[PDB]
């Protein structure tokens, strides 16, 4: 049994297109954006995660990330070195 | 329930404190978002010698309390002196005058990731005008930042 | 709640919204229209039309992939290349209008702590039309990128053109309805992306 | 008052998340929720789990989304 | 006093928001027109189809975002040359948007045929002062 | 009087009518000549506007920006910032020995070679100036840099605002 | 006496805007 | 007062949709509802689309003749 | 299997008759009619339509369009080399 | 809800520049649906250079001030002066004041579509009275255009 | 309705026409 | 450790809050205690493979691409 | 190389340090991941990826 | 970890040097993924030396990613080489102006 490639959806996630019949989550702290569509979290940043873990992951020509993973309220992020948190609502 | 401002900071404190230090004689300059902070040698250590004085230590905490305001990643701490006797006690000397001011500044509690030391010895010099000893403009210490965001 | 010495509305955050929600609508509006040349320089959708009045595909492009599928088993890649949407026939080419334009009604359908909600209302109105002009910014940035890289992977030979087959008819019709000169014309083979590596070009920039 | 000792707020530059003032210096006030903050001290919990499983229960325990039951929520 | 040269009008972030959009949209240009002259380099100038004389040097601005036809016409009227137009104008219009300032008409002629594209071509014969407007073998 | 295009590139005889318009005193006309004539009120007046001026030693830097000194993308000067340019000749006239360099800068939008062409323009342009009021051309040197070594951030809005500029040193 | 362009970019955003506009137009130009 | 400082307005011309003054001068002034106006600004929503679609909703949403929902019209 | 040649309701819409069980609409801001008749809208003009796309087009001898196309409040044309709206009541 | 009228324009106020600038002295013609501007060299540029004088923006506003009142969708500025070396240098300076013009013109917000610059040299006298230089009434610069509809 | 600030018949229509419609015919 | 903020709230009242105010940080440091004999388990549980792989007794994981 | 998709991660925490000591200390804490090389007569440091995955 | 790090020395070193032929310090910008083959030809192309093959090309061909925007042509036949892997070689001949792509045996 070969594995699945990837999910699809994170390039429209890379490109800034929220996908389809998802909801908004509100995060602070930093420069990030977060969808919720089938109880998973996909995150469009240009900071590195570290702690919560994912499931997922594309990257852009320019920098840009995207993940897929589990929902969460906090994420530990690296900005320049320097390890910081970011909170998520409306989950 | 969000922070409104970085911690510890404040424009006015800022303002205040580079028209303080620049009376007092410290040159403090700022073009883009690049900042220097110029000291002469003889207001921070001996004649000639890698030892401080404990008067500066006043003088270091005030500059230490500036450099808390800002958000930054890399310090860079470089020494210039006059020609004594040859070029390679000169350029120890000047290792050794920017190890101790950056060690002083790394335990006070700036919060830099980086900091940079080296000591250039009488290469680059800023007045022609070359007579004096630590009292010749040319004899100093510089500190470079670019302030992050 | 605190120390042991220690133990020893909702109408106005509704009403504040609308109102400013169409403000900020109002006032996006005419930032939007104060630059519509410029706009047009930008998003020109009118010279990336092929030859027959054909719209480009949209192409997306995703690099350095990894999937955790399950444990003890992991998928990577290196690049990934998918095609969103399918060229067809225009007779008009689009415009920035039909991505950016927000809608416009005014709301004409309306005392100690009334202000401080109202104002927080206010507030989350602005910012929720900023996120629905951030995410139409997002959505017209994705076509037009997609179009611009179809056309480079074009140039890279990655992508089949078009084609293109016309069919010439007469003068045809009854004797009650007649047309002169009849052409027919219908694409058979749509743009599809390549999977044989020997026939791809490089491209040296000096 | 943030841009206080100049010449006042100019505009709010949401790219970087910070208020510019009448001179050409940066503000130290924030002006969006973007912006980089050193946040250490997070509230709630089921912190560093999936969150608060959104069940109403009889007894006073609280349990997380993947099972985990905080006891400091939970009422004794 | 401490200050700093570049103090302009307050910005809104809508428009911040739409110059982020576009440097990108700009450098994607920037790589693609790089890719394709690699891959593709011109040999062909139409100077030699469009070619200047005198009274082709006044000078204009413009600004049009419409038909090539009427645009042509008035160049043409303006250049005090006569208008041929050669094949069967197509049921979808060859649209174009120039904006200039105060270039020469030759100039304008030459851009206007570059972005005309494989639809229509534009032809400049100075002995008998005609300009010639064809479109494509198309359809 | 004065002649607001560039007063013909004559020198301006400004010290004459203040104290011809200031007695109907002599001594208080003398006073408000010999005050607006220093240096200082120079360098409060480029405050001003907005000129800065940095010394450091016996090295001096004048920036200028080409946003409101300029015309827009073009290499053309903006005749409605003239007092501007009369206070930056009326400063560089203290200084008869010193030699001047002229660099011009942009941000990181557009080609390269169209960043080198524009800012080569401008600093030709900018030079161009200097020598018509009467400093020699053997005293000028311009150079147009690209994005080379900016002194802000360019993925920002003001930051990307504050590189574009025009530098003139002088020893 | 002389005026501004009543269109003029007078906005650090809308300089950048108005300047990337041209890129396109001259990258388009030499498509 | 449309032909102010004029001899007044003659009469209506619907060919051009203008007004002529008593004078051989045409009016700034329309007169019919066909004549060439420069409009900008276009109030309403589900502009871009089919237009409202006019279901009597339970809800406050908006929806429009393509299938796309207007979130501005929409009642939060 | 062929496609279909036009419409002819068409040539009624280029001689100005409306077609028979329309009804009419409302137009502003220029010199253009328009017509419902079964869920689909006839424009006839002189202008240039550039946005909203048109599905069946004719043209007379002395430079009037005839358009076939969907229903929508509002046209966007060009007049002269400049380009502006034109606002369909009715609807 | 719909306008009423061509926006910033009144009939009124067209009748007052027209007055306002033939008594002046620039001459304000229309015959039909055509409008002429006809101004002297002598009120713009300087004795023979194409350089505006610094006070002549004020009637340049005037003029663009007028142009706003009209909708039109071409401008014709055509240049034309007298005799003082060669053809060359008079066909180049009517070129280069016709261009300063129209620049300014463009400059300023007139709503046209386009704005035809040409300068004739000495071509095509008004008057046999050739005795002057810029003073003469054949140095002229004309704004001409149609109103449309 | 506006700011912030600011947040702190038919029978002679229908007799009209038919009239206008008899005159004007 | 989890923290939300509680504010949902004489002879003899005092000394009985004291008590309750001392079992509650008794249980606190309960849980801490708990925590940390947790993470040394798990750290001291993934050294033992690193000295028991030195002392050949097992075996290293395969990975086939 | 090229960089993995799991990002190599390093932790450092010095004082009063030379160059050529931090290189070898990032290059002995990235171990088998990546590794760094010095040029000094070119005057080039060099970082380079594992062939793996 | 030094106990766990091994290293190479640099004598032995199996990485192409910088050939420092004057051809080949000219400086590009290549984004490319794919096979090595016709990216080393256009390289060479570009230097105006000849390009040659020697050995034959596998079932599955070797796969490459270079994207860099201002690189010299050397540096980047030395991450072309080091991509490879053991599986082919780049061999550069200055005096007779010729590349060689050498595949395993």
């Amino acid at each position: 049994g070969i594995p699945p490639s990837a999910n699809d959806l994170l390039l429209h996630v890379l490109e800034g297109v929220p996908p389809p019949g998802s909801r908004r989550l509100v995060v602070s702290g930093g420069d990030a954006r977060a969808w919720l569509s089938n109880e998973k979290m996909y995150v469009r940043t240009n900071l590195t995660i570290l702690s919560p873990g994912w499931l997922a992951s594309m990257t852009s020509a320019d920098g840009t990330h995207a993940y897929e993973m589990q929902k969460s309220p906090v994420l530990l992020v690296s900005w320049h070195g320097k390890v910081m948190q970011l909170k998520v609502e409306g989950l | 329930k969000l922070p409104c401002r970085v911690d510890g900071a404040c424009d006015a404190t800022i303002i205040k404190m580079m028209t303080d230090l620049n009376k007092k004689g410290i040159k403090v300059a700022s073009v883009g978002q690049n900042y220097l902070i110029s000291i002469p040698a003889s207001a921070l250590f001996a004649d000639q010698s890698p030892r401080l004085n404990w008067a500066s230590y006043s003088l270091l905490n005030e500059i230490a309390a500036f450099l808390k305001q800002f958000r930054k990643i890399a310090i860079t701490v470089t020494s210039y002196s006059s020609k004594y006797v040859s070029v390679k006690r000169e350029r120890a000397l000047t290792l050794a005058r920017s190890r101790v001011v950056s060690e002083y500044l790394w335990s006070q509690g700036v919060d830099s990731r980086i900091i940079f030391t080296q000591g250039l010895g009488s290469d680059k010099p800023i007045t022609s005008y070359t007579l004096g000893g630590d009292r010749s403009p040319n004899a100093r210490v510089e500190i470079t930042f670019r302030r992050a965001v | 709640t605190g120390s042991l010495a220690g133990l020893q509305k909702e109408t106005a955050l509704s009403v504040g919204a609308q109102a400013g929600l169409a403000w900020r609508a109002k006032i996006i509006d005419e930032q939007l229209n104060k630059q519509a040349r410029n706009l047009d320089a930008i998003y020109d959708f009118n010279s990336l039309v092929l030859e027959h009045n054909i719209l480009p595909p949209v192409l997306l492009e995703g690099r350095n992939t990894l999937n955790l599928a399950d444990a003890q088993s992991i998928r990577i890649s290196d690049r990934t290349y998918k095609v969103a949407k399918q060229a067809h026939f225009i007779t008009t080419p689009p415009t920035w209008r039909q991505y950016l334009w927000m809608d416009y009604v005014k709301p004409e359908a309306p005392k100690e702590i009334w202000c401080i909600y109202t104002e927080r209302g206010w507030k989350n109105g602005i910012d929720q039309a900023n996120t629905i002009l951030e995410e139409n910014i997002a959505r017209i940035k994705e076509d037009f990128g997609g179009m611009i890289l179809y056309r480079k992977l074009l140039a890279m030979n990655m992508v089949s053109p078009p084609y293109v087959s016309h069919t010439d008819l007469g003068v045809t019709g009854d004797g009650s309805e007649i047309h002169i000169d009849d052409r027919v014309l219908r694409i058979t083979a749509l743009p599809e992306l390549n999977v044989n590596s020997a026939e791809w070009r490089a491209a040296v920039a000096k | 008052g943030c841009c206080s000792k100049m010449g006042g707020i100019n505009y709010c530059d949401s790219s970087a998340g910070r208020l510019v003032c009448n001179n050409g210096f940066y503000s130290t006030c924030y002006c969006t929720r973007h912006a980089v903050m050193d946040l250490q001290f997070l509230m709630g919990c089921c912190l560093w789990h999936g969150g608060v499983y959104p069940q109403l229960n009889s007894s006073g325990l609280v349990v997380c989304n993947d099972g985990y039951v905080s006891e400091e929520c939970s009422l004794q | 006093k401490f200050k700093k040269p570049p103090i302009n009008n307050p910005s809104d972030d809508a428009t911040i928001k739409l110059a982020e959009a576009a440097v990108s949209v700009s450098d994607s240009m920037l790589e693609m027109a790089k890719v394709e002259k690699v891959i593709t380099p011109p040999s062909k100038d139409n100077t030699l189809t469009i070619p200047n004389a005198y009274n082709l040097q006044a000078r204009a601005s413009v600004d049009w975002s419409g038909p090539i036809e009427e645009l042509t016409a008035r160049i043409a009227k303006a250049a005090h040359f006569r208008f041929r137009v050669l094949g069967k104008s197509p049921s979808v219009p060859v649209l174009i948007s120039i904006s200039t300032k105060d270039e020469s008409l030759a100039e304008i002629l030459r851009d206007i045929d570059y972005q005309a594209g494989k639809k229509a071509s534009i032809h400049v014969y100075p002995n008998s002062q005609v300009v010639e407007l064809r479109y494509a073998k198309i359809y | 009087c004065f002649h607001p295009p560039y007063n013909n590139f004559q020198p301006d005889r400004r010290a004459v009518k203040r104290v011809g318009v200031d007695t109907g005193g002599g001594t208080v006309g003398l006073v408000a000549s010999i005050y607006r004539d220093s240096k200082r009120k120079i360098i409060r007046d480029l405050q001003k506007q907005d000129i800065q001026y940095v010394e450091y030693g016996d090295t001096r830097t004048l920036i200028i920006p080409t946003d409101k000194y300029f015309m827009f993308s073009s290499p053309r000067l903006n005749e409605i910032c003239y007092p501007g340019l009369n206070n930056v000749i009326r400063l560089l006239n203290f200084y008869p020995q010193s030699t001047i360099y002229v660099a011009g800068f942009t941000d990181n939008v557009g080609s390269r070679s169209h960043k080198r062409k524009l800012s080569q323009a401008q600093a030709e342009t900018m030079m161009t100036f200097l020598w018509a009021n009467g400093i020699a051309a053997k005293r000028l040197k311009a150079e147009g840099y690209g994005d080379k070594n900016a002194i802000s951030d360019n993925a920002i809005i003001h930051g990307s605002a504050q590189n574009r500029r025009i530098e003139i040193q002088w020893f």
